[PDB]
């Protein structure tokens, strides 16, 4: 009935004026199900737009 | 010159130059004074008596 | 501050942990910068990609004859790395405190 993994990310930024540091998290959603035949799994490849 | 910063982050708060060692206007609500005999080292020249 | 550049350059055969974030802030000022073997004291701090985990160590670096300043990655201890760095400064290059 629809699956999902969840996939925490960190990333860092840091300002020119102040001096301090970001450090902020994404989770992405993987998508439902995929594979060849029973052996490991399967997706696919792009790039989008957050 | 005085430098103050966050206990368990580090995110910059601010920084002043004073001349009487108070530091006054950057932490609300609240004027922070040190002692006036702090860091100094002392020495006597007998050259010059001084 | 003052004028100095940029550009880190690599020695092959350096070993990498995982990536992530890496952040060097200075600790003395110096402008004496003519030609000179010498040594001075930066803190250095690691943040993962993965866990986002934090770890704070002290280092040193030194200029050799012109505007170029080499750090030792083995240092970071528990963490690990190998192989060395090099900040392409350049000459004339006064560093003060908070660069």
């Amino acid at each position: 009935t629809i699956d999902y993994n969840s996939v925490t990310v960190y990333h860092a930024a840091l300002n020119v004026e102040t001096g301090n540091l970001d450090v902020g998290n994404l989770t992405f959603n993987f998508r439902e199900d995929t594979g060849t035949d029973t052996a490991y799994g399967s997706t696919t490849g792009g790039s989008f737009d957050l | 010159t005085i430098k103050v910063t966050d206990a368990h982050t580090g995110k910059f708060i601010g920084s002043d130059s004073v001349n009487d060692s108070t530091l006054r206007g950057v932490i609300q609500g609240v004027d922070v004074k040190i002692d006036s005999d702090v860091g100094v080292s002392i020495s006597w020249n007998s050259t010059k008596k001084t | 501050g003052s004028n100095f550049g940029s550009v880190a350059t690599w020695t092959t055969g350096g070993t990498v942990a995982d990536s992530g974030y890496l952040l060097i802030e200075a600790q003395e000022n110096f402008t004496v910068s003519a030609g000179t073997t010498a040594n001075y004291t930066f803190k250095a701090t690691f943040v993962d990609a993965k866990t986002g985990e934090k770890s704070t160590y002290e280092i040193e670096g030194g200029d050799d004859g012109a505007g170029n300043l080499v750090f030792d990655l083995a240092d970071m201890t528990g963490a690990g790395f190998s192989g060395e760095v090099s900040i392409a400064i350049g000459t004339d290059a006064n560093m003060q405190s908070g660069d």
